[PDB]
RNA sequence: UAAUUGCGAUAACGAACGAGACCUUAACCUACUAAAUAGUGGUGCUAGCAUUUGCUGGUUAUCCACUUCUUAGAGGGACUAUCGGUUUCAAGCCGAUGGAAGUUUGAGGCAAUAACAGGUCUGUGAUGCCCUUAGACGUUCUGGGCCGCACGCGCGCUACACUGACGGAGCCAGCGAGUCUAACCUUGGCCGAGAGGUCUUGGUAAUCUUGUGAAACUCCGUCGUGCUGGGGAUAGAGCAUUGUAAUUAUUGCUCUUCAACGAGGAAUUCCUAGUAAGCGCAAGUCAUCAGCUUGCGUUGAUUACGUCCCUGCCCUUUGUACACACC
């Protein structure tokens, strides 16, 4: 009979997981030269899927363009070449 | 807090008192005196009538 | 057959019996306490008291009986417990034997206050340092009090232990 | 009569029993040389005696060192102090006592508890309490 | 690692027997929605589909949707004990059966009826509303009503 | 000097040897599996299926190799855990007996751990052998 | 006559009891004592146990 | 000296840090000197450890407890918030992780870097409650800087935890925009939001 | 024979003494044995309630139950072991001879 | 001074109890004996690397001064050593090339002449008093009952989600616990996804659980600025056991369904150490499992020397018309 609370509404992110291929070209020229990349840093800008971004970076670090240093846990340092 | 019982006091007064000469400034040899000289029932209780023993000394000769 | 760790409970619970059994039977004769002493097939236990001649009753057959009563208790051998008597040095030192010359005293009638004067000129003739008695309970009265009559000074502390505390 | 020496080093129950013998500098322990400590960050750890006193002086000792009981904290704290202490003996035994001395001064210099034991051991359980000396609550009503 | 190819054949909103099934997430999640089936039996049904979990739910075909709704309607069918279902030794037909989305409510409620009309302790307690299977409601278990 | 998972790394010679035992294939994998939990304490089956036996029995072997007598109840018990049961505070529970026993008798058979006496399971030469073998291809590879 | 302990008396705290009151509460089967806590409480300095900590 | 040869490898970074100048594989953790009177005989300088997690003496004497170093100061501060109050082990890896994005990003020294942090987000001064009887007063002071630093980093943490309340993101990166946003000042960080109206009112009170 | 006598004793000073005469009576007889193995003295701890009703604060008692067990390994005759038992004898001590 | 413990003491001096004092689990007894329950140097036999010092493991008598990981004993310690700052330069409080620390060395036990009409003639066979001794308030049996719900109260457990649900993998604890008219403690196979027993070169007990493989870490993936994947609590079907009996699920398990919970408003709780707490083990009742209780393991941020406002206590001043003495 009781809400007790405000129940206000929330941010309702509407991260798109489907992506074109001027999206996808846009995303990959972007990503380069750009000294703020990671997962957050994605999430927040481009707002494309991680599993999409996480695989090419694999891609683009097995050709070599960003390197990681850091393999550790949840998080690897990229640093891109000069 | 860290001050003694009064009839440890009064076991140090009075040992000084009869042993004076035997006894000399240095701590380890004042136990080891002591030990032999007087009879105690705690290593403890003779370790803290040693230890007052040379603070006394200690302010005899600076006091 | 049995862990060490049982076996040796067991045996204080043995000993344990054996005193509360004596104490308690034997307490109009004057227990004060016991001993043992095990050797092989023979289990030697020994009372020391006051009255040994009155322990031992008429040809012994109080100690007869006292040896099959544990036998039949405890289940051991046949006849392979062996109970004596032992006058107690030093009778006055025990606090078990002063109760007892106490509770005599009361069964014998006389005033409260003359039974604590003969306590203590009896055990400062004894020898003991100090003695401290306490009577709870009623005493011609409708609520329940509590006098302590002491003599010398009692420490308090486990220093001296049951070593010197006897309760 | 081969050089031999037996140290230990200790926690709040991690025991590492460390034998020092003249070798070819190569640290053993659990049958295993300490490289693959896993966590990848206590192995710097490890490393910082090693580190400041150099691979030229620990170049032909071995050490071979059991632990057992204890934390994965605990014994790898000891390691370091039984491999510290088996290094004090082995410069008290054979190498020079101007070494040992400097060796000790840059240890105290850096961290005095890489030698010394670590005998800061926890109090115990109290009644009344669910931890060491924590209490429920004075409930009133 | 390898790469996957993403067509314009995604899908975001789907149904299931006119229910709306959410898009954009995993296929396992996605059946975990679906009423009547957990994670277990998602992944059970991906692993007899056949498909990897690294791929997207766009990614599916509808004869890998029409052969996971066969192995959702007819479990035994793929020679399997029948230890894993959530209705077995029913007492309306005595042989393993699974539960559908709408089927759960439904058996759980021909369960509930068979225990009114045969006024049992348990369906009297079900019926009332007061925990039956030891639960106190004495102290807590009140801010439901 | 010397080659031997004393002196090799873990984090990738676990995921060699996984390989290689893919690639061999002589496990004699069960069939019935990714339908059991392989746990009590454990209600999820690995996301990827597809394998992840290669590496249980590479991870049994690794540890019948540094130790030398274990069973089946001391498999349960490495491989148990915690039990999220509800609000009730957590409890470790062991692994299923059964599929243990399966895989413990497997692995008799194809030779790679044998019995020894006294009772119990150990290491057996093959299995020494191949395991050098890889540590040796890993430290190879990465250096 | 059977019929009075036809209910069984083999195990429970009916007979896990203490020698002394012939409770079954507050009993202890540590060591095979199987006394009342406050009875152990009583005896046990004439048992052998002490009071330490 | 000369080089050893084992099977087990010897990483290339930690064997030339041996070699010319000891140093993390590619953090220089020199050059950590600081002129500020708030921090001489306070920072651990010259003295580094590669490693936060020490069990040392000294909460036994006076004041050693807050002269342990600075990165342990960090790791115990990250050390708090009920669940997560505890766990060293990874109180170090997420202080690890912060220093490298903290290197990563500002080239310059990442000491530097949180020196100037603390110095431009430590909150100025306090006010304090005084009982009394009837009604309670208010008066306002200056802290000592371990003050200062203690309050500036729980609140940065606090504002980052509040952040990612009901959130399903990584720590680390919110806890680096946090500091990063101190740093450089930006108006729009939590903490930094406190510490301006803050100051707001202590210059409206002076 | 290998025989092993074993002490299974709580006095802690009476066990040290008959261990020290059994051994210096080894000594003086000039025959080979093991030394005087002691294990670990087993604490039996009691937890029990202060109070026997549910009154004032909850407060424990822990009675202590110290067992000292120790063992020497010798080789004597029956007549020899029962001699040496016999000697040097104090009540209580609690002695049992195992044959390996 | 976390004690009228003490220096100094106006009429006091001199003693006593409480206190102080009495002690291992909390070490380093490297003087000395200590596990067919131990070591490495080589000792007989072995798989793999160059026939480039040898390596881990094994059955146990197949070894040669020994105790470096764990127990003792007439006898060890650290007595706040020694110095610098403050006290008619009198107790003490602090900083410093070393031992386990120099806040009293850690926590506890035993324990103030007296009191409470505080708990127990209601788990105690201490027992006068009003109650029974032919349907007894004693005992025995079946089925109920501290197991019932509109309701309030505190102890305890689970959460508010890249820290955790997680899953497939590495490596770990000290005190102790365990079988005689009882066949007990889950050690390797068979009936068997597991739960009961069929064989005991494991148990009168450091070796069978067990050197307690759990409690916290490292490669990898989802919840990726959520009306739910944290929350197996909120229901039903089945798969399992001592017990001459478990239905209002004794307990575990395999599925299916998240009706609550976004640092939580006034009041209060516990805490300076390696402390609260992040989390699991041993014992009690046991037929089954605790969340209760008594004991450990990874670590903790900024006071510890500083006052009554509320939780209070004590001493002495002061005022009484009080003595089963403010009830």
């Amino acid at each position: 009979k009781k809400k007790w609370s405000k129940k206000s509404m929330k941010d309702r992110a509407q991260h798109a997981v489907i992506l074109d291929q001027e999206k996808y070209d846009r995303i990959l020229k972007e990503v380069p030269t750009y000294r703020y990349v990671s997962v957050s840093v994605l999430v927040d800008r481009l707002k494309i899927g991680g599993s999409l971004a996480r695989i090419a970076l694999r891609h683009l670090e097995k050709e070599g363009i960003i390197k990681p240093i850091s393999k550790h846990s949840k998080q690897a340092i990229y640093t891109r070449a000069t | 807090g860290r001050v003694r019982t009064k009839t440890v006091k009064r076991a140090s007064k009075a040992l000084i008192e009869r042993y004076y000469p035997k006894l000399t400034l240095d701590f380890q040899t004042n136990k080891r005196l002591c030990d032999e000289i007087a009879t105690i029932q705690s290593k403890r209780l003779r370790n803290k009538i040693a230890g007052y023993t040379t603070h006394l000394m200690k302010r005899i000769q600076k006091g | 057959l049995i862990s060490k760790k049982r076996k040796l409970v067991a045996d204080g619970v043995f000993y344990a019996e054996l005193n509360e059994f004596f104490t308690r039977e034997l307490a109009e004769e004057g227990y004060s306490g016991v001993e043992v002493r095990v050797t092989p097939t023979k289990t030697e236990v020994i009372i020391r008291a006051t009255r040994t001649q009155d322990v031992l009753g008429e040809n012994g057959r109080r100690i007869n009986e006292l040896t099959l009563l544990v036998q039949k208790r405890f289940k051991y051998a046949p006849g392979t417990i062996v109970l004596y008597a032992e006058r107690v040095q030093d009778r006055g030192l025990s606090a078990v034997a002063q109760a007892e010359s106490m509770k005599f005293k009361l069964l014998n009638g006389l005033a409260i206050r003359r039974a604590a004067y003969g306590v203590v000129r009896y055990v400062m003739e004894s020898g003991a340092k100090g003695c401290e008695v306490v009577v709870s309970g009623k005493l011609r009265a409708a609520r329940a009090k509590a006098m302590k009559f002491a003599d010398g000074f009692l420490i308090h502390s486990g220093q001296p232990v049951n070593d010197f505390i006897d309760t | 009569a081969v050089p031999s020496v037996q140290t230990f080093g200790k926690k709040k129950s991690a025991t590492a029993v460390a034998h020092v013998k003249a070798g070819k500098g190569l640290i053993k322990v659990n049958g295993s040389p300490i490289t693959l400590v896993e966590p990848e960050i206590l192995r710097f750890k490890v490393y910082e005696p090693l580190l400041l006193v150099g691979l030229d002086k620990f170049s032909n000792i071995d050490i071979r060192v059991r632990v057992t009981g204890g934390g994965h904290v605990s014994q790898v704290y000891a390691i370091r102090q039984a491999i510290a202490k088996g290094l004090v003996a082995y410069h008290q035994k054979y190498v020079d006592e101007q070494s040992k001395n400097e060796l000790k001064k840059a240890f105290t210099s850096y961290d005095r508890t890489l030698l010394i034991a670590d005998s800061r051991r926890p109090e115990p359980k109290k009644f009344g309490g669910k931890g060491a000396r924590s209490r429920f609550q004075k409930s009133y009503r | 690692s390898l790469v996957v190819q993403e067509q314009g054949s995604f899908q975001h909103i789907l149904r299931l027997l006119n229910t709306n099934v959410d898009g954009n997430i995993k296929i396992v999640y996605a059946l975990t929605t679906i009423k009547g089936v957990g994670r277990r039996y998602s992944n059970l049904v991906c692993k007899k589909a056949d498909v990897d979990l690294h791929k997207r739910a766009g990614e599916l075909t509808q004869e890998e949707l029409e052969r996971i709704v066969q192995i959702m309607q007819n479990p035994t069918h793929y020679k399997i004990p029948a230890w894993f279902l959530n209705r077995q030794n029913d007492i309306t037909d005595g042989k393993d059966y699974h539960t559908l989305a709408n089927n759960v409510e439904s058996k759980l409620r021909d369960d509930l009826e068979r225990l009114k009309k045969i006024r049992a302790h348990r369906g009297i307690r079900h019926f009332w509303g007061l925990r039956v299977r030891g639960q106190h409601t004495k102290t807590t278990g009140r801010r439901r009503a | 000097p010397g080659v031997s998972v004393r002196d090799v790394a873990a984090q990738d010679f676990i995921n060699a040897y996984a390989s290689f035992l893919q690639r061999q294939g002589k496990l004699e994998v069960p069939g019935y599996v990714d339908i059991v939990k392989t746990s009590s304490g454990n209600e999820m089956p690995p996301q990827d299926a597809e394998g992840w036996f290669y590496k249980r029995a590479a991870s049994v072997a690794r540890h019948i190799y540094m130790r030398k007598q274990v069973g089946v109840g001391k498999l349960n018990k490495l491989y148990g855990g915690a039990k999220s049961r509800g609000v009730r505070p957590y409890k470790h529970i062991d692994a299923s007996g059964s599929i243990n026993r399966k895989v413990l008798q497997a692995l008799e058979k194809i030779g790679i751990v044998e019995i020894s006496p006294k009772g119990g399971r150990r290491i057996s030469e093959n299995g020494q052998r191949d395991l050098d073998r890889i540590a040796a291809q890993t430290l190879e590879e990465d250096e | 006559e059977n019929v009075w302990f036809s209910h069984p008396r083999r195990y429970g705290k009916g007979s896990r009891q203490c020698r002394v009151c012939s409770s079954h509460t507050g009993l202890i089967r540590k060591y095979g004592l199987n006394i009342c806590r406050q009875c152990f409480r009583e005896k046990a300095n004439d048992i052998g146990f002490n009071k330490f900590r | 000296f000369t080089p050893v040869v084992l099977a087990t490898p010897i990483p290339e970074e930690v064997q030339q840090a041996q070699t010319e100048i000891k140093l993390f594989n590619k953090w220089s953790f020199e050059e950590v000197e600081v002129k500020d009177a708030s921090l001489v005989d306070y920072v651990q300088v010259r003295q580094p450890i590669f490693v936060a997690h020490t069990a040392g003496r000294y909460a036994n004497k006076r004041f050693r407890k807050a002269q342990c170093p600075i990165i342990e100061r960090l790791t115990n501060s990250l050390m708090m918030n009920g669940r997560n109050n505890g766990k060293k082990l990874k109180a170090v890896r997420i202080i690890k992780h912060t220093l490298d994005i903290i290197n990563v990003l500002t080239d310059q020294n990442p000491i530097q870097v949180v020196v100037d942090a603390i110095t431009n987000t430590g909150p100025r001064e306090d006010t304090t409650r005084v009982g009394g009887g009837g009604a309670a007063r208010r008066q306002a002071v200056d802290v000592s800087p371990l003050r200062r630093v203690n309050q500036a980093i729980a609140l940065l943490t606090i504002g980052a935890r509040e952040a990612a309340f009901r959130n399903i993101k990584t720590i680390a990166e919110t806890l680096a925009e946090e500091l990063i946003n101190a740093a450089k000042g930006s108006s729009t960080s939590y903490a930094i939001k406190k510490k301006d109206e803050l100051e707001r009112v202590a210059k409206s009170n002076r | 024979i290998k025989i092993r006598i074993t002490l299974t004793s709580t006095k802690v000073k009476q066990l040290e003494n008959v261990s020290s005469n059994i051994v210096k009576n080894a000594e003086q007889h000039n025959l080979v044995k093991k030394g005087p193995v002691r294990l670990p003295t087993k604490v039996l701890k009691i937890s029990t309630r202060k109070t026997p009703n549910g009154e004032g604060s909850k407060t424990w008692e822990t009675y202590e139950m110290r067992i000292h067990k120790r063992y020497i390994d010798l080789e004597a005759p029956v007549q020899i072991v029962k001699r040496i038992t016999q000697i040097t004898i104090e009540p209580g001590v609690d002695v049992e001879v195992v044959v390996a």
